[PDB]
């Protein structure tokens, strides 16, 4: 029963991450889409830059 | 003793499943559900880059958007100019099986190792204008699959012994290593205020780790095989995945969840790589079909894909201004799509 | 009817000339709109297809030539610049032909040292010297046409070729027979044996039978002129001419379409473009 | 998160049989091959039984040829082994193991070193 | 005045591929192998006769080998044995002959000659310790192997004189139990190349050249249409 050595350190790490204050998925989901909205326009590959400002061409 | 402590590591991982159960009021399909969805996307590839001999291993954009490293199997570093596809730099390896390479968010630096277990850091900007070798990072015991830079005297590592490492490159000395997984790691990702860093490992699992305490915060799991991918969500709140069980999920730090899963009937091949664009509304991942497909992440619909490369499509990269995506793949090519 | 020439009308050439290009064309720029083809065996494909397009725009052009100062001095001027430019590069398409099979023999026989001997300098100064070779002869041996020498010095030269030609490939085809012997002998285990003999039969006789009648209508022309069978023999040399373009057709569709990454190319390059 | 759960085990006299059984959670059960290894009391870990996505192809040890079968359900997601005419050299650790990639037909899966798609296994005491 | 730097990038690009053409040159003449074995796999034997990964260079009749012999990797090898699916020939050794090994090697081999990578990569696969099989046998494989008890040497075996017909069968029973595998799953893509060595052996060297040689030679004849 050596590997008890091991087996305590799992249950150290398992409870050291029941022991988190999880938020709710749906603020989670609420903040990634409010993120997304905020910078939606600013992203290079889902606005249409003109192709007088892209650089690579 | 042993029956006992598995049974009490059984009861906190269901009372970890009842914790996360009672968080998962809503799924995040059921709120973008209202969202515009992003329309058809059609990259174009707008340069090619040749020189390199063998498949193409590993590449990482630079913080100015516009250089590259580049990594082979011929034993091979190349600098590359996306602007102009000049070449700057073409740096030979002590050995040829090299499986990772990084640029240092200055641009002094490159990194790379691979199935030697040493990790070398290459000086690119020195008084006599000729790349030599800064640093030799040694104590893995598996083989180096990613390297990331913190900043000029710090990287952090990872390899196939199932551990990570955080390194001060000044002394040359390992200075925190991460464990706790039981497979090989394959990818690191670091929080765009390089405090934190997720890795991905051989055991369809995922852990948060906090650089500066050397603990692991949180273990994510889900994937039905091993992960090959991982790259932190733009705002730094989430990340994505990929594995070899052809799905890609992405995850969230707050909830220590599976928030959505990027699937489809047509794909059984792995994700080789992952990435988010500036963003982060667009997921781009690398598959085993020799091409690239274009999520909406925040509705897992496909939005488009990046075909132009005739084997396995090992790497990706976007920049950090967004205007630009790299890949590489087996056939010695880095093609940019815009 | 032996005794008149035939006479095969000049649409079937022109429509010759201008398929041949749009074929040979269409390898060359297969082959150069893609890098992974510039391997020495690529090089001497690509050097077949430009003596195939030259051989087929020449011929093509001569016969319009002729046929628009018919219709209707320069003429002894500008066919003789033609019937030199055809010369020079039927001698460029046999040894294009020649140089292929030494290559793939150098690759079947020097399989270790191969990359060594055939360096892209290597092949750049052969193609090189092989096309001066064959313009400079050409030029001589239409210029003194009217000599024994140069057609005896013409049917020995293709006769070698042909003779290392078939060397070459049946050389290699006995190294795959042997290989096949020894693989068929496992335990756990058309058909390889059929494979080879069908890619010999195309590679050789297509050569033989485009090549081997006009040759044979130059060695008729030396030995036997007045003979009425040689004649007789001797009245379709535009035939002879037509079965020379034919062989320009079928020559990338048994070498050049025979690669994949080729065959890729050109159903791209067919379809933007 | 994968589980695998064996069951089925205990103490027989030579001669006697047992029926294992191995229970799977988190993944696709029909699209990835499914291994038997042993692990002997003295000796690492040995490769059983192996069979396909299907059940259409079945593999054994030379040794457990024709007193060992194995058998899938992908309704249930249960791997079994029938365990008969057993002798003293059977005595050891059985674990149930799925191969790493699914739709492949090559694994490898008999690691010393932790292997993570293995259950905890069940001792068959003979 | 900016020009003068796009012109000094070219003047860098003129002197970076010069250099790279002449490595192109060093790289596709050398001929790399990666060497596997068994645990009591005479992998070591197999280098003297001549960190994470160890190097060993040949010239054999002014031909480059480049031989890579996994050094201290974790047994996990599924993730990078991927990375040499372009050498020339993977070489496997394998003792014949305390744990069933030989199983243990047929399931690798089988694993190996399966991969999705490795469809395009020849095998050529030594069996080792030919003089402790033959002391075993003369002095037991049915234990381990039943269908041994009704196999019998082929008629175009062509043992060495004054072995004895037991170590014969043992011998082409553990080299057919490659070749099945080999065979089964081969689509004239990738062959094996099985041999029967002695832990003292020079001729191994000779072995891998031509080897080598038949494996190029065939690929170039199945792309000419000739096999
Ligand atoms: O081009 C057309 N004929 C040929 C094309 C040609 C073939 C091979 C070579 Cl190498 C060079 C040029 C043509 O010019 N010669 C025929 C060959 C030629 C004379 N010779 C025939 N026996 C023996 N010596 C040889 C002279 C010695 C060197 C080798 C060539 C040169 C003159 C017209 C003819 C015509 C006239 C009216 C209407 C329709 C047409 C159809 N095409
Ligand atoms: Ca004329």
């Amino acid at each position: 029963t050596a590997s008890i050595a091991q087996a305590r350190k799992l249950v150290e790490q398992l409870k050291m991450e029941a022991n988190i204050d999880r938020i709710k998925v749906s603020k989670a989901a609420a903040d990634l889409m409010a993120y997304c909205e905020a910078h939606a326009k600013e992203d290079p590959l889902l606005t249409p830059v003109p192709a007088s400002e892209n650089p690579f061409r | 003793e042993l029956d006992q402590l598995r049974q009490e590591a059984e009861q906190l991982k269901n009372q970890i499943r009842d914790a996360r159960k009672a968080c998962a009021d809503a799924t995040l399909s059921q709120i973008t559900n209202n969202i515009d969805p992003v329309g058809r996307i059609q990259m174009r590839t707008r340069r090619t880059l040749r020189g390199h001999l063998a498949k193409i291993y590993a590449m990482h954009w630079g913080t100015d958007s516009r250089l590259l490293v580049s990594a082979s199997q011929d034993g091979k570093l190349i600098i590359w100019d996306s602007y102009t596809t000049n070449k700057v730099h073409a740096i030979p390896l002590r050995s040829s099986w090299v499986m990772t390479c990084a640029y240092a968010p200055s641009g002094n630096y490159v990194a790379c190792g691979g199935l030697d277990n040493i990790c070398s850091i290459y000086n690119l900007k020195t008084r006599e204008g000729n790349v030599r070798v800064s640093r030799e990072l040694a104590g893995h015991t598996g083989y180096l699959s990613c390297c990331r830079f913190l900043d000029d005297n710090q990287i952090v590592t990872s390899s196939g012994d199932t551990t990570c490492a955080l390194w001060d490159i000044e002394t040359g000395q390992q200075t925190t290593t991460f464990t706790g997984h039981t497979g090989d790691v394959m990818s690191l990702s670091l929080a765009p205020d390089t405090r934190l860093f997720v890795s991905g490992a051989c055991d369809a699992s995922a852990k948060l780790w906090d650089v500066r305490e050397g603990m692991c915060r949180q273990t994510f799991t889900g994937h039905e095989s091993d992960i090959n991918a991982i790259c932190f969500f733009p705002n730094g709140n989430a990340f994505a995945t990929g594995s070899d069980d052809a799905t890609c999920r992405l995850f969230d730090l707050r909830a220590d969840q599976e928030l959505m899963t990027y699937s489809h009937d047509n794909i059984i091949c792995g994700i080789t790589s992952v990435s988010f664009s500036k963003s982060g509304r667009l997921l781009l991942a690398g598959y085993d079909d020799f091409n690239c497909n274009v999520w909406d992440a925040l509705k897992a619909d496909r939005a488009g894909v990046l075909a132009g490369h005739d084997n396995r499509v090992s790497c990706l990269g976007v920049t950090d201004d967004g205007m630009a995506v790299a890949t590489g793949s087996w056939d010695s090519f880095l093609k940019i799509w815009n | 009817g032996c005794y008149e020439q035939l006479f095969v009308s000049p649409e079937v050439f022109v429509t010759l000339g201008v398929i041949s290009l749009l074929e040979n064309i269409l390898v060359i720029v297969a082959i150069a709109k893609n890098k992974n083809l510039h391997s020495p065996m690529y090089f001497f494909i690509c050097s077949l297809a430009v003596a195939d397009m030259l051989v087929s725009v020449s011929n093509g052009s001569e016969t319009i030539v002729i046929t628009l100062l018919n219709s209707t001095s320069f003429t002894v001027n500008i066919d003789n610049v033609i019937d030199s430019v055809i010369c020079s590069s039927l001698l460029a398409s046999i040894c294009s032909l020649l140089s292929i099979a030494v290559d793939r023999y150098f690759t079947i026989f020097y399989a270790l040292q191969y990359h060594n001997i055939m360096t892209v300098k290597r092949v750049g100064i052969i193609i090189s010297c092989i096309w001066a070779a064959c313009t400079v002869s050409g030029i001589l041996f239409i210029i003194y046409s009217d000599s024994s020498a140069v057609i005896i010095c013409l049917i020995t030269m293709f006769f070698t070729m042909l003779a290392l030609m078939a060397s070459l490939y049946v050389h290699m085809f006995l190294m795959a027979r042997l290989h096949i012997k020894r693989i068929a002998v496992l335990p756990g285990t058309q058909g390889a044996n059929m494979k080879g003999a069908i890619t010999l039969t195309i590679l050789i006789g297509v050569f033989v039978v485009c090549w081997a009648p006009f040759f044979l209508h130059l060695i008729f022309y030396i030995s036997c002129p007045q003979n009425p069978y040689c004649v007789c023999f001797m009245s379709h040399f535009n035939l002879y001419l037509i079965l020379i373009m034919c062989n320009s057709i079928i020559d990338p569709l048994i070498y050049a379409l025979r690669s994949q990454e080729l065959r890729k190319t050109f159903k791209e390059i067919i379809c933007c473009y | 998160q994968v589980q695998l759960q064996e069951s089925g085990g205990g103490l027989v006299q030579p001669g006697g049989s047992l029926r294992l059984s191995c229970a799977a959670s988190g993944f696709t059960f029909s699209n990835y091959k499914m291994n038997w290894v042993r692990q002997a009391p003295g000796k690492g870990l040995e490769w059983v039984s192996d069979i396909s996505q299907s059940g259409a192809s079945i593999s054994y040890t030379g040794s457990v040829k024709g007193r060992f079968t194995i058998s899938r359900d992908n309704a249930k997601n249960t791997l079994y082994l029938q365990m008969n005419s057993l002798k003293p050299e059977d005595t050891a650790v059985y674990y149930c193991a799925r191969c790493p990639a699914p739709f492949t037909r090559d694994c490898f899966d008999v690691t010393s070193t932790t292997y993570a798609y293995r259950g905890q296994g069940t001792q068959v005491t003979v | 005045d900016q020009r003068n730097e796009e012109k000094a990038q070219r003047e860098a690009n003129k002197k970076i591929e010069k250099q790279l053409q002449k490595d192109k040159q060093v790289y596709r003449a050398t001929h790399r192998l990666l060497l596997l074995g068994a645990g009591e796999s005479g992998k070591n034997t197999i280098v003297k006769q001549m960190s994470g990964i160890f190097e060993t260079k040949f010239q054999v009749d002014k031909v480059n080998f480049h031989m890579f012999d996994v050094g201290a990797q974790r047994d996990e090898r599924r993730k990078w044995i991927q990375c040499f699916n372009d050498v020339t020939a993977i070489i496997f050794v394998v003792a014949s002959s305390q744990t069933n090994r030989l199983q243990a090697a047929l399931k690798l081999f089988d694993s190996i000659w399966n991969n999705k990578w490795l469809r395009d990569t020849s095998v050529i696969l030594f069996l080792n310790k030919q003089d402790l099989l033959a002391e075993k046998v003369l002095a037991k494989i049915e234990d381990y192997f039943p269908e041994f008890a009704r196999y019998t040497t082929p008629e175009d075996a062509t043992p060495e004189p004054g072995e004895d017909p037991r170590v014969t069968r043992a011998k082409y029973f553990i080299r057919d139990e490659f070749l099945r595998i080999s065979t089964a799953s081969g689509d004239g893509r990738h062959y094996c190349y099985p041999h029967f060595t002695c832990a003292v052996d020079t001729e191994n060297i000779r072995r891998v050249f031509n080897d080598c040689r038949d494996i190029i030679q065939r690929m170039h004849l199945r792309q000419y249409e000739l096999l």
